[PDB]
């Protein structure tokens, strides 16, 4: 009478380390609590007033960022439901590029209100069907909330103004300058053909002079030095070789067979003459720069020096391909001289030092090309990493704008209008799904509430003001950050706009994640064991 | 430090207690599978140390999965294996009989009888048992299909497959009949190599059949190969159809421009020459035990030939027997008589999610594949064991067409005969002789105990019945607990099985009675 | 105590009623876990592996595989379910439920001193009668598109939710109809299932063609071809070394260069053969040339091909040779000894799509493909796994419907009818096997009970309503999962595979009979 | 999908039928000096494989099956308490396939339940060992033939 035995059946057959959570309270409520905890963890880094977080992963690397996706990646979340929500956030990051924190906050709010509805008496199926109905309604409503479109993408000013909002959530203090940089870099890319490639924007981080000294280069920059004695050219004629800059060798086995003294005495002289002839043939085409992906032989380097040819050796194959795209060359597989159409042309190639870093610059005088580089300056490695993340967010925003040009007001205007209209709709439909629809609408308040909390004012006052102002019929009104008192202002005038595609995909993925978590009823976890990878 | 005339790890024990321990260990082994005998037997679940599960009621299968320490138990297990390998049936009976004779011998060993006297009496009794069993046998005409089927039924009526008795009996009879062979005046059956049993879980057990040919778990090497050929001319090979190195060291030395291309072209031409040599015989299917190069596949396909590679040697021999082919290693020596004509159909069909190659219309095959399809793997394994018992019994009958009454009738008849013999012994060995004779009643007793009927009254009735004149075929019904004439019930078992059982039981008893000392712990000294 | 423990002291033995108690407890535990799976209204389970991989599942076989269980009887039941899934592809949860209920009902009489053998005899007689009745009740019917859609719905609705099931039904039915040839067995290998991880789960669809998980490895190759000639080849176009240790020997640099140039002549020959064929077939720039190779292609050959406007892929799957032959219509080649326009396929559109770091190549607009592909699209890996399992179940269901000439009413209606028939036939069974027959009928009745229970309605009342309706009307009425009233499953459109039911009866009866006859369990293979 | 090791199942069924006269059991070492002079004895070419224990049962069965099907190798096992290792080894380093040949270490695998899994079978471990080139590369007699080979007096027919 001092021990409770395990119940006969499945309870006994379970393995030692395994855990079986079944039922509503033991599984659904625990999952909801874990997801709410994750959302609360990432909440404070939302909005322009979001605060950076120092995250140290298991490899001791230090991350200083307020990007939700990066925070979740560096954190090692162990709870399966929170893992599912993190998967949703990462999928949003991959599909769009910005809006991960919105996904996380919305999913957390949805699961919290789902727990409230389950406790008030509603079944899981009713909550799920109400959430799906409300998601369909929100997706139908969203096109009606579009305020203004991009209507131009080759303009420097419009692109900078459009990208300002995306890269003002990160790096709030100085966003105009970063917007100008990213706008110039994106407009340099993106030719008359509608396709825009995100990878065509390169970012080089050179320590030393604060981020205000960063610049945009219409070309490529490599953190290394030239092999030869020549350091600069003015009418570069790069000839790119994907082969080692040496005499090509056999593939089975090379064996120099010597049977007479004459062959022995002439072998090295003949080899040197052959290399000299090859390099002279290369130089005769006007190619004054030779970029090779392979190693550089000593005699080849000597003959390149003799003929005033600059040698750059690129280790990375991706770097070689990017250089070929930038200059318009072709990666030749042999050491043969390049024909006219395979010759890369650049305005200038030179070796220069930035800060204390030796770099090679492939600079174009034309405001065009295929690849543009954003040379990032800074005083800390972490600061430049965060600036790079902001640059990625801006570039992804530009890509989304190319895909769809419609924009909706930011600063909680879209979320509050969505909540108002969904609540109004939910009163009309009778049945037990009205509670779920109303809760889905209410979950949209978590966005302006998070913004108001991070900005330091009372959230309830802001939400009430938003409802009032939208009640008189202004659907472009969001909270005013630049105020120490609860206040609102027209978001369309202020230029605080965010992409329609971002909101659409974020809402869809957040709803899908919340519903999928709610669907789970029983959890059977295996013993953790190991599995580092 | 101690003088230690023997090693410190040497445990030695001797005397009456050693004999008592040996006989008790044998009795324990017999008791393990005592309830697995008879038509109303109950299966046992055995947990293999590798994680497998064996669910069976075969004596040898159960005793094979036991790790024992006492050497007498090891001897009993070896006896079980010997009986199973020699004749294939009667594995529980021999264990039970050995235990019983050892018990009745221990009874005398408690008194002042020397074990050699008991051994001599046992050997006399064994000779008389053999004589009586040969006397009460009856001949069987093996040309009667119904009689052979009835014999097989009585063989498998005590196994789980007894529900599908007609199907299993027909499968076993057909397999044994068409694996029979005779070359150069030497006759054989050879169930071990030919007559393979392939089990595929799923389907229903009634779908099981014996094929007029063989089936292997293989697929054509190339998608464009034909998967259905009417009357194939199968050719079997051992050698690879690739380009491989020789046995010697054969480094080349290339100095001209075109020698590399020449080497590669000669490799291709060698493959073409091999494929042309094979094509010369106009075959339809090529089976080989080793690889087939892709170029070889192209060359064969140019001639509309289906090719299968990496077939195990045993399967290739079985195919050779089935379709009347000959395995050839060097294609240049492919005679016409090596081409296999006789396979009436070749079909690569898909069962479940796997491809199986069927050659299933052979005209007079000498090998076969028994295709088992059942609920799961363990059920199919038990069915395979039962089918093996049936085929072994059929082969035993075909080799020796003698039969003896079953269901404990032969045991009681022999016991009564030896009891009547012992009335004229007048010696001191009459008591062990009579005791070992009466030890044969353990089989009817176990049958009655498993049936559930009352043991004492039925054994008394049977013993009284066997005292009459023409009552040698009177045994006990296994599933109703009633005395019955076994020329009416129709339960018979091969004379060879009974002779082997009695021989092995008495020999085990003698071997274990000859021991009175155990020395253990010494190193192997390898 | 036991003889085994006397022989082997460290032996685990459970004898007599202990064996039955252990086996029946394990079966009841498995049944209790798998009860909630049955029916479209069943609950979902999230299974977390040791490595932390999340897998959402409702399939019975998948759940059995990934429950942390170490029981022998559970292992036998899992093997039976594995065979059931391998052959038929659907019915594993029903298999486990029927086994568990058979054992429970048999124990209900065994605990009253009845010998298990009598129960097994009753089981066999009942199984024979039930098989006869199932033969009587099956609905033989030529299966056009709508019947197959109904069967696929009946499976996929149980595996996934409503809209996803609705999409998957059309996908799988159309795929089966595309790859099926009249009066020929169906080769499910010809329906490739490819995973992408970028759209919503409702974007999964069917491509009347093929999808490859790799693209052109040369940047200068065309990314999109309008009119295509497909050359399915199995020749290594990369550099290969001599099999007999050739090695090179030169006396000067020029000789070395000559040897280097002349050592690639062999592969250049095959590349030039391909190029000449391409030049012959399409002398304009309108038609494209695609070369799919099962073996690698070295960069030199890639450059030589791409200079002629030929897009080439390497390291194709072995099954993809047959798939491309059946879809495009060409001939898979193991050499270029004699190649002509005859051995060229066709494709009305070939293009690649880049997803993250993975390139996918699409081949579409074929003339009349005999092999198509299903593109699973979802936001998460576990979503893709769940959709793949559901698609496997649905494809197996449609194939089973096609193979059989008949389909069987579902929703537990046939279970109720078979139970009624067995009860009617019970008097004709001689002896005490009538108890076994009654146990078998009660066990067959588990399916409607579990369906009603999972729908939330009362078990006994719903079952008695169904039984009364069937008895009074004689129709094949089953459980309605929304109201609990009886419904004619044939009229509604709830169909079950005849082969699945037959396999259920056979396997469940056989394994239950074998387990009941086990008198003791042993483990003495140690020391 | 040749990466899926189709032959693994076939090898499993081949190894299911170990031998005729049972499959014996792994020898247990009960002395540190027994371990020492067990390594010391045998020739250099003879391979000795040792297991330290207190997921062990499955790998023990794997060694049983291998030793049944690889008579040349001398699979054996020992208790961790017999040697008396450190707390870390007796706590979190038990499953360790220790391989010896000629007295020098060749395979020093430890914590094998990670790199070998937990549900692995005999063929899995056999392939894991053979890819290392650590396992060295036949009809069944009736029972025996040979008793002793000492006298070369066999047969002669001198007039
Ligand atoms: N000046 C501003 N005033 C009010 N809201 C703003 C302002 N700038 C940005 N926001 C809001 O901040 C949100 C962006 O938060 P962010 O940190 O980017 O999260 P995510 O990266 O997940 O989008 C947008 O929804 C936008 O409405
Ligand atoms: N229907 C039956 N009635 C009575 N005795 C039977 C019946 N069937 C078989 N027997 C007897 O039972 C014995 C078979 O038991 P079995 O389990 O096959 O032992 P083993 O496996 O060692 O042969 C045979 O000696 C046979 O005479
Ligand atoms: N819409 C439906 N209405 C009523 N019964 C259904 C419906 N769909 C499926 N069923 C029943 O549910 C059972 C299918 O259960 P399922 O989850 O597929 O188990 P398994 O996967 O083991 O086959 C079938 O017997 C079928 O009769
Ligand atoms: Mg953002
Ligand atoms: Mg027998
Ligand atoms: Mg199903």
């Amino acid at each position: 009478a001092l021990h409770v035995p395990k119940a006969p059946g499945f309870a006994q057959m379970l393995k030692e380390g395994a855990k079986h959570f079944s039922g509503l309270e033991e599984a659904v409520y625990r999952n909801i609590q874990a997801c709410k905890e994750l959302a609360q963890t990432t909440r404070t880094a939302y909005g322009p007033n979001g605060m950076n977080k120092m995250v140290i992963n298991h490899l001791e690397k230090l991350f200083v960022t307020n990007d939700a996706a990066t925070i979740l990646r560096e954190l090692e979340v162990q709870h399966p439901a929170a893992k599912m929500i993190v998967m949703a956030s990462h999928m949003q990051e991959q599909e769009v590029g910005d809006g991960t924190n919105f996904v996380l906050v919305f999913a957390g709010a949805l699961l919290e209100l789902a727990e409230e509805l389950l406790r008030i008496g509603l079944s899981v199926s009713e909550v799920i069907e109400g959430y799906e109905i409300a998601c369909r309604k929100a997706h139908e409503i969203l096109p009606n909330l579009v305020c203004c479109s991009a209507k131009n993408l080759r303009d420097i000013d419009e692109v900078s103004s459009l990208l300002r909002t995306s890269i003002m959530s990160k790096q709030y203090g100085n966003e105009v300058f970063l917007a100008k940089l990213i706008a110039q870099a994106c407009v340099s890319i993106f030719p008359d053909s509608g396709h825009f490639n995100v990878d065509n924007i390169r970012v080089c981080k050179i320590l030393g002079s604060g981020i205000s000294s960063s610049s945009v280069l219409h070309g490529m920059v490599f953190k290394k030095e030239t092999e030869g004695d020549v350091t600069s050219v003015k009418d570069a004629k790069i000839a790119v070789y994907s082969c080692p800059f040496d005499g090509m060798i056999t593939e089975t086995k090379g064996t120099v067979l010597i049977k007479t003294a004459e062959e022995l005495m002439n072998f090295s002289k003949g080899e040197e003459n052959l290399m000299d002839a090859q390099v002279k043939a290369i130089a005769d085409t006007g190619a004054n720069v030779v970029v090779t992906g392979g190693k550089v032989a000593d005699m080849a380097l000597h003959y390149a020096n003799k003929y005033n040819i600059m040698l750059v050796r690129l280790n990375s194959k991706w770097d070689l391909r990017r250089l070929c795209k930038t200059v318009g060359a072709t990666a030749l597989p042999r050491l043969t001289p390049p024909v006219l159409e395979e010759m890369g042309h650049c305005d200038s190639v030179y070796l220069s030092e930035v800060g204390d870093t030796q770099v090679v610059v492939f600079k174009h005088e034309k405001e065009d090309g295929a690849i543009s580089t954003i040379v990032l300056r800074g005083s800390t490695d972490n600061l430049m990493d965060d600036i790079e993340r902001a640059v990625d967010d801006g570039v992804n925003t530009f890509k989304v704008l190319t895909r769809d040009k419609r924009l909706v007001p930011g600063g909680g205007a879209t979320e509050i209008e969505l909540a108002k209209q969904i609540t109004s709709y939910g009163e009309t439909c009778p049945g037990l799904e009205q509670y779920a629809i109303k809760k889905f609408a209410e979950a949209f308040e978590a966005i302006p509430r998070a913004l108001a909390e991070n900005s330091g004012v009372k959230a309830n006052e802001v939400i009430s003001k938003l409802y009032a102002v939208h009640q008189e019929g202004n659907k472009n009104v969001g909270l005013d950050i630049e105020a120490e008192v609860p206040a609102v202002k027209d978001m369309l005038e202020a230029g605080i706009l965010d992409t329609y595609l971002g909101k659409y995909w974020a809402i869809k993925l957040a709803t899908n994640a919340a519903v999928t978590v709610l669907r789970v009823d029983q959890i059977i976890m295996a013993k953790p064991a190991g599995g580092p990878k | 430090r101690p003088v230690l005339v023997l090693s410190q790890n040497t445990k030695r024990e001797s005397g009456r207690k050693v004999q008592s321990g040996n006989i008790n260990a044998a009795k324990t082994i017999a008791d393990i599978i005592r309830t697995c005998l008879g038509p109303k037997s109950m299966m046992k679940m055995l947990l293999d140390p590798m994680g497998g599960i064996v669910m069976t009621n075969d004596g040898n299968a159960i005793l094979r999965e036991i790790q024992v320490q006492h050497p007498a138990a090891k001897s009993m297990i070896e006896i079980s294996r010997t009986q199973d390998e020699e004749v294939g049936d009667g594995t529980t009976s021999v264990i039970i009989l050995a235990g019983e004779m050892l018990s009745v011998a221990e009874h005398f060993l408690e008194q002042q009888m020397h074990p050699t006297v008991v051994i001599s009496a046992y050997r006399k009794a064994l000779d008389d048992m053999i004589s009586t069993l040969k006397k009460i046998s009856i001949p069987v005409d093996i040309s009667d299909s119904d009689m052979m089927l009835n014999i097989i039924n009585s063989s498998i009526t005590t196994k789980a497959i007894s529900r599908w008795s007609s199907l299993a009996c027909n499968i076993a009879l057909d397999a044994v009949k068409m694996v029979q062979f005779e070359e150069n005046g030497r006759k054989e059956i050879d169930i071990k190599k030919y007559a393979r049993v392939e089990k595929i879980p799923g389907g229903i057990i009634e779908d099981s059949c014996v094929l007029r040919g063989v089936m292997i778990n293989k697929d054509v090497t190339h998608p464009r190969m034909r998967r259905y050929i009417k009357n194939p001319r199968i050719v079997l090979l051992d050698s690879s159809l690739e380009y491989k190195k020789g046995e010697s060291q054969t480094d080349i030395e290339i100095t001209r421009e075109e020698d590399f291309t020449r080497i590669l072209q000669m490799e291709e031409e060698y493959i073409q020459q091999l494929c042309e040599d094979i094509i010369q015989l106009k075959p339809d299917v090529v089976i080989t035990e080793k690889g087939i190069s892709d170029l070889a596949q192209h060359y064969l396909m140019r001639a509309n030939i289906t090719a299968i590679r990496r077939v195990r040697k045993t399967d290739n021999n079985r195919i050779a027997r089935a379709c009347g082919a000959r395995i050839v290693s060097r294609p240049e020596e492919l005679r016409e008589d090596d081409v296999g004509t006789g396979a009436g159909l070749l079909e690569i069909k898909k069962i479940g999610d796997e491809y199986f190659t069927f050659i299933t219309d052979c005209k007079d095959p000498k090998a076969c594949t028994i295709l088992l399809r059942g609920a799961s793997k363990e059920i199919l394994s038990e069915v395979e064991r039962n089918l093996q018992d049936a085929m072994q019994v059929c082969r035993n009958v075909l080799l020796d067409p003698q039969l003896v009454p079953g269901g404990g009738a032969s045991e009681m008849a022999v016991a009564h005969a030896l009891t009547e013999k012992s009335k004229a012994m007048t010696g001191v060995e009459q008591w062990p002789y009579r005791a070992v004779a009466q030890a044969l009643e353990v089989i009817p007793r176990t049958l009655i105990q498993n049936c559930g009927a009352s043991t004492i009254r039925l054994l008394t009735s049977l013993r009284a019945k066997h005292t009459q004149e023409n009552c040698e075929t009177w045994g006990v019904n296994g599933e109703t607990g009633t005395l019955v004439d076994m020329k009416e019930l129709g339960i018979w078992e091969p004379l060879a099985v009974k002779l082997q059982t009695y021989k092995t039981a008495v020999e085990t008893a003698v071997l274990l009675l000859r021991i009175d000392d155990i020395v253990s712990g010494h190193k192997k000294k390898g | 105590m036991a003889a085994v423990k006397t022989l082997n002291p460290k032996a685990e033995v459970a004898r007599a009623q202990a064996a039955l108690a252990v086996n029946i407890s394990a079966a009841r535990g498995l049944q209790d876990v798998l009860r909630t799976n049955l029916g479209p209204k069943g609950t979902m389970k999230m299974l977390v592996s040791g490595a932390g991989d999340i897998k959402l599942t409702k399939d019975g076989n998948v759940l059995l595989h990934e429950m942390q269980i170490q029981h022998p009887t559970a292992s036998l039941i899992a093997k039976v379910a594995t065979a059931q899934d391998d052959i038929t592809g659907d019915g594993t949860t029903s298999n486990v439920l029927i086994i568990g209920e058979l054992l429970k009902q048999a124990d209900l009489y065994i605990s009253e001193g009845l010998h298990p053998r009598i129960i097994t005899e009753g089981f066999e007689a009942a199984k024979e009668k039930a098989l006869q009745f199932l033969e009587e009740v099956k609905v033989s019917r030529e299966m056009d598109r709508e019947t197959l859609i109904d069967v696929a719905r009946t499976s996929l609705r149980t595996k996934v939710h409503a809209e996803l099931a609705d999409v998957l039904t059309e996908a799988v039915v159309d795929s089966i109809l595309a790859i099926k040839k009249q009066d020929e067995p169906i080769d499910l290998f010809m329906i490739e299932i490819m995973e992408m991880k970028h759209k919503s789960e409702t974007d999964t669809s069917l491509i009347r063609g093929l999808v490859l998980d790799h693209g052109a490895r040369h940047p200068d190759m065309k990314k999109r071809v309008e009119d295509a000639y497909i050359l399915t080849c199995n020749v290594s176009l990369e550099y290969e070394k001599t099999e007999v240790n050739s090695g090179f020997f030169y006396k000067s640099a020029e000789e070395r260069e000559k040897l280097v140039k002349a050592e690639r002549k062999f592969i250049e020959d095959r590349v030039k053969k391909i190029i000449e064929l391409k030049r012959k077939v399409c002398g304009d720039s309108d038609k494209g040339f695609v070369v799919i190779n099962q073996k690698g292609i070295d960069p030199f050959s890639l450059d030589a091909l791409s200079k002629e406007g030929i897009v080439a892929l390497r390291r194709a799957k072995r099954r993809n040779m047959e798939r491309l032959t059946l879809a495009c219509g060409g001939v898979a080649l193991n050499s270029f000894d004699d190649l002509s326009p005859d051995c060229l396929g066709h494709a009305g559109l070939v293009y690649e799509y880049t997803l993250g770091e993975e390139k996918f190549t699409f081949i579409e607009k074929c003339n009349n493909p005999r092999s198509v592909t299903l593109l699973i699209k979802g936001p998460n890996k576990h979503t893709l796994t769940q959709i793949k399992d559901a698609v496997r179940d649905g494809l197996r269901a449609v194939k089973n419907a096609i193979d059989d000439g008949c389909v069987v009413p579902g929703a537990g209606a046939v279970e109720v009818a078979m139970a009624e028939a067995l009860i009617k036939h019970k008097p004709s069974v001689k002896g005490r096997a009538q108890l076994g027959v009654q146990a078998f009928a009660d066990a067959l009745l588990i399916i409607p009970k579990v369906l009603a229970q999972n729908s939330g309605f009362d078990l006994q009342e719903t079952l008695v309503k169904i039984q009364a309706e069937h008895s009074e009307s004689g129709q094949l009425v089953g459980v309605d999962l929304n109201t609990g009233e009886p419904m004619v499953a044939a009229e509604v459109g709830v169909w079950d595979n005849y082969c699945v039911k037959k396999q259920l009866l056979h396997s469940c009866t056989v394994i239950a009979t074998n387990i009941l006859l086990v008198d003791e369990i042993m483990r003495a293979g140690m020391s | 999908f040749l990466q899926q090791y189709r032959k693994q199942r076939m090898e499993e069924m081949r190894q299911q039928l170990h031998k005729g006269p049972q499959f014996k059991q792994v020898f247990e070492i009960s002395s540190g000096e027994g371990f020492l002079d067990m390594i010391d004895k045998e020739q250099k070419s003879i391979v000795i494989m040792v297991h330290i224990y207190e997921g062990t049962e499955a790998m023990n069965g794997c060694m049983i099956c291998l030793a049944a099907e690889y008579p040349a190798v001398k699979f054996c096992k020992v208790k961790s308490s017999v040697i008396g290792a450190s707390s870390q080894f007796t706590r979190n380093a038990l499953p360790a396939l220790l391989i010896y040949k000629g007295g020098e270490l060749i395979g020093n695998f430890v914590r094998v339940t990670d790199q070998l899994g937990d549900d692995f079978f005999a063929v899995d471990l056999e392939a894991f060992l053979q890819e290392f080139g650590l396992l060295p590369e036949l009809v069944l007699t009736s029972v025996r033939n040979s008793a002793t080979c000492h006298s070369e007096d066999s047969d002669l027919e001198i007039d």
